[PDB]
RNA sequence: CGCGGGGUGGAGCAGCCUGGUAGCUCGUCGGGCUCAUAACCCGAAGGUCGUCGGUUCAAAUCCGGCCCCCGCAACCA
RNA sequence: GCCCGGAUAGCUCAGUCGGUAGAGCAGGGGAUUGAAAAUCCCCGUGUCCUUGGUUCGAUUCCGAGUCCGGGCACC
RNA sequence: GCUUGUGGCAGUCAAGCGUUCAUAGCGACAUUGCUUUUUGAUUCUUCGAU
RNA sequence: GCCAGUGAAAUA
RNA sequence: GCCCAGUGCUCUGAAUGUCAAAGUGAAGAAAUUCAACCAAGCGCGGGUAAACGGCGGGAGUAACUAUGACUCUCUUAAGGUAGCCAAAUGCCUCGUCAUCUAAUUAGUGACG
RNA sequence: CACCGCCCGUCGCUUGUAGUAACGAAUGGUCUGGUGAACCUUCUGGACUGCGACAGCAAUGUUGCGGAAAAAUAAGUAAACCCUACCAUUUGGAACAACAAGAAGUCGUAA
RNA sequence: GGUGGUGGUGCAUGGCCGUUC
RNA sequence: GCACGCGCGUUAC
RNA sequence: GAACCUGCGGCUUAAUUUGACUCAACACGGG
RNA sequence: CGAGGAA
RNA sequence: GACGAUCAGAUACCGUC
RNA sequence: GGAGGGCAAGUCAUGGUGCCAGCAGCCGCGGUAAUUCCAGCUCCAAUA
């Protein structure tokens, strides 16, 4: 063809981007929170084998409380 | 054989008896030949007389019928039957078709056959002795009869049959086998080519033999 | 030099008889056959009455310029009575509504018998 | 012993052996061979060059698609160049005759699996990174 | 013209010298078989035996007379 | 330069002793498949090359030009 | 060698082209002609030498 | 046998 | 290269048909006119082309387009094989593309 | 996806590719036979000028001597240019053809 | 936004059944 | 539904 | 092979509901 | 339809 | 190479030279 | 700059696309329920 160039990308639906609700601290800061978040002693602490995947939150609002 | 020895089956032999001088009765020569020996059908006569002259010398019930008016066509003679109901069953085939074809002269009665004679009535019976000949079948078999019963002639049809005559006792020589030619017309020779077709016969009178060939 | 089956007035009288009561009168019983006699004789319904009263309309108020008003039916299963012949009846047979004139021959038969119901097939591959 | 041999006396003999012994190495006789310098680019990293047209070329075996290519003229080098056109819509900045800068895919010789005879990526339209003109808040013309 | 050999389905070949039955192949037409596709196979339609007559119960069959076919032979004024 | 010739849809191509315009492939809608090829129905698309004449009307029958297309060019 | 159809070449009328205008430059139709390196007719001269 | 006779054609 | 059908050539070959003179038979009164057989030759059979010479033609026939190694065919021995060209053979032809020219109805190199 | 499996070649088709050799050109380099600018040196040449003696005290003049510009000269270094051969590096070229790759194209079936 | 649907996918599936037997 | 092509069968010569 | 019967294909038809296709479709979907 | 070809 | 046969095809697997 | 594997990180039953657009370093993704396309979200890696 030609004409049928990114025939996709037009016929996609522009989602928009959840607009920050704070911020992203960039820094020494977020190391730390993933260090917290993960390497924190009470993660290493439950067997290691049976600890959760860092995405497994693929972002489920229903495990996401769950968890928390 | 058609030679000279023909006298020698007429005058040499005309006077060889068995016995004494010669007797002193009245004689009984001929000169035997036959009818054609064809198939009694197709081609084998015409007319024309020789003579020959003569008649039966034994019996003469020969053949003719057809319908049921054919049986007085031999009821003041004497003849064969061809039946009614037996040419869709049984009259002809080859003791059968005989029968009414098959007694010694020839045949004289009419026609009346259709879509059946190549393989039963007319047909089986030709060369056995008949197979519908001349014999003025229309107003009957007797006035033609003078051509199947006496004068005659010699009418020479079915299988061989015929006549011979010229003098009585002695005196006949190169007129008497040439009596014997004279006793043969067109059952000797006819139209186109016919001055022989056979192989030999026979002939006498009485005595003993006549051609020695 | 042509008639009619059993006198198209007889009948006529015959149905219209001193009691026209029931459509079929018990006297053109007489005449059917005993599939016809045997419904009649049972139970014939009444809509077959007023539909047959559609046909008496349209064969008078129409003029002599033989132009019946076709009276249109689903009663396929009704059978042709003497004075339903003469006017044109439209009968359904699963795509529209055929016409057919009433001739004095198709009575006692059934009115379905010419709304054809199929064509029948021609051919060729 | 193997086939080498081993003395003291013997240096240039085993010297020479690998010496020639080594032009079996394709990276060895490649380089060795000023092969580098008779591709199109004539060595370069990098080419500028003008759209000669957009041309699409079909995917190979279990894949079947349009691909998105333009045939490009270098400058000094003047030769016809076979060049895919990257992502989704990109085909559609390139604008025929516009100046172009093309690279290799993946070491210069066999093209992705997919494409056919296509050695070159466009990285440039205009003297404008694709990637700028694939996301809007970027750039274009 | 004289000798001698021959016309049989639509085609090419049989049956004729040894009278009763008209066959083969191709082609046309239908079906098998197969898991299926080729292949392969079966079964049908179709001949007036050049044409006319004769023997004959019966003729493509033997016999003739014509009509073309081929081969020999040939002297026309 | 004279002698014939083709001009018809998106490209290759036929026409009662005029009155009507076509398959093919491109082609999009199907039937089909597991999806697809192949195949089978369907759509569509035009003064049938420009003029003059003949007729009720000409894409066609006529006449010239026209483009590309085979055969003829001191002594 | 006639003759000139056919070839070639000029000519009258002016409907037309020539965007405005018949003739600057050309001219349909229709019509008058010249030409004898085409070709075609014809058979006069020359096979009792071209 | 034959008047019956079928078949490619009937015989003592 | 392939063609033995054609014309020629040429072999013991063919189970059979012509085929002259003398010789034979038959018929007349002979002259004479009918016969049968009868060498070659012919015709039948085979080989034969570094023998004369020959060497076809039209239909269909996808993966824009034109296309033929494809098959269908009707067909006479055989249906041009290697090779080779606008050549001293090519009609149209001044063939088409190059090449040599400022320029080529010449040259040459190609292509069928 | 297991013989209704794999699979080979001719021809065709689809999508493509310009190699090796030769030749052409470009750049550079060398050889062969010539033309030869310029300059070092050389033999000349000697305007101009310095000195001494004589014609005058002086400008000037004669000659002897010395330095010395142009010109011209031979052998030499040798630029460029041409011709004759050869090398190196690049780059070029076409219909038909050719090569490359692929397939349930076509014909068969090799393995 | 449901009900209901002999409407579509047996190659989305249960259950069941055929086959290999 | 009928020009026809298949497959169980029913009735029979 | 025969005439009916019944199923499947095909071709018709307003429509001829549709499933199933070598045994492992076709008097089978109790059709 | 007169016992039915390849199967 | 010339022939027979085999095959749908055989200038091939058999056979005669 | 990624989140099937190699190669650290989504088992979202998310929206669009339907062998098309495109991804893909190599395996391979894609033919209507894509873990590789487009994009959202959440995650990973190195981090001026």
């Amino acid at each position: 063809t030609l004409a049928k160039a990114g025939k996709v990308r037009k016929q996609t639906p522009k989602v928009e981007k959840k607009d920050k609700p704070r911020k992203t601290p960039k820094g020494r800061s977020y190391k730390r929170i993933l260090y917290n978040r993960r390497y924190a002693p009470h993660i290493l602490a439950t067997d290691p084998k049976k600890r959760k995947s860092p995405n497994w939150h693929a972002g489920k609002k229903e495990k996401m409380d769950a968890a928390a | 054989i058609t030679s000279s020895q023909v006298r020698e089956h007429v005058k040499e032999l005309l006077k060889y008896s068995n016995e004494t001088k010669k007797r002193n009765f009245l004689e009984t020569v001929e000169l035997q030949v036959g009818l054609k020996n064809y198939d009694p059908q197709r081609d084998k006569r015409f007319s024309g007389s020789l003579k020959l002259p003569n008649c039966p010398r034994p019996n003469m019930s020969i053949c003719i019928f057809g319908d049921a008016f054919d049986v007085d066509r031999a009821k003041s003679c004497g003849v064969d039957a061809m039946s009614v109901d037996d040419l869709k069953k049984l009259n002809k085939n080859k003791k059968l078709i005989k029968k009414l074809s098959k007694k010694y002269n020839a045949f004289i009665a009419s026609e009346v056959l259709i879509k059946q004679v190549p393989r039963l009535l007319g047909p089986q019976l030709s060369k056995a002795g008949k197979f519908p000949t001349p014999v003025s079948h229309n107003d009957d078999l007797y006035g033609k009869v003078t051509d199947v019963r006496s004068t005659i002639k010699f009418q020479l049809k079915k299988v061989l049959c015929l006549a011979v005559a010229v003098g009585n006792v002695e005196m006949e020589e190169d007129v008497l086998v040439n009596q014997i030619l004279m006793s043969v017309n067109f059952f000797v020779s006819l139209l186109k080519k016919n001055w022989q077709n056979v192989g030999s016969l026979v002939v006498k009178s009485s005595m003993g033999p006549a051609f020695r060939l | 030099f042509t008639f009619r089956g059993k006198g198209l007035e007889e009948l006529t009288a015959l149905a219209s008889g001193s009691n026209s009561e029931k459509l079929i009168s018990d006297e053109l019983a007489a005449l059917f056959d005993a599939k016809t006699r045997r419904r009649v004789k049972r139970g014939i319904s009444e809509k077959y009455a007023k539909f047959v009263n559609k046909v008496r309309r349209s064969k008078e108020k129409c003029p002599a310029g033989e132009k019946p008003v076709p009276v249109k039916t689903h009663y396929r299963s009704m059978i042709v009575i003497p004075e339903l012949v003469g006017g044109i009846v439209g009968v359904y047979n699963g795509k529209e509504f055929v016409n057919v004139e009433v001739k004095f021959d198709m009575i006692g038969k059934y009115l379905a018998e010419f709304a054809m119901t199929y064509k029948p097939t021609t051919h060729g591959k | 012993g193997v086939g080498k041999p081993r003395g003291i006396r013997a240096g240039r003999k085993l010297a020479r052996h690998r010496k020639d012994q080594r032009w079996a190495d394709n990276d060895f006789n490649k380089r060795l061979l000023g092969s580098r310098w008779r591709n199109p680019f004539m060595g370069a990293s990098h080419a500028k060059g003008l759209v000669t047209e957009k041309i699409g070329i079909e995917s190979k075996q279990p894949n079947s698609a349009v691909r998105k290519c333009v045939r490009v003229l270098l400058r000094k080098n003047s030769k016809k160049i076979a060049a895919f056109v990257p992502m989704d819509g990109c085909l559609n900045f390139l604008a025929e005759n516009d100046e172009v800068l093309v690279a290799g895919l993946g070491r210069q010789g066999h093209a992705v699996g997919d494409i056919p005879g296509v050695r070159f990526k466009v990285v440039c339209v205009k003297g404008i990174s694709l990637l700028a003109l694939f996301k809007g808040k970027k750039e274009k013309r």
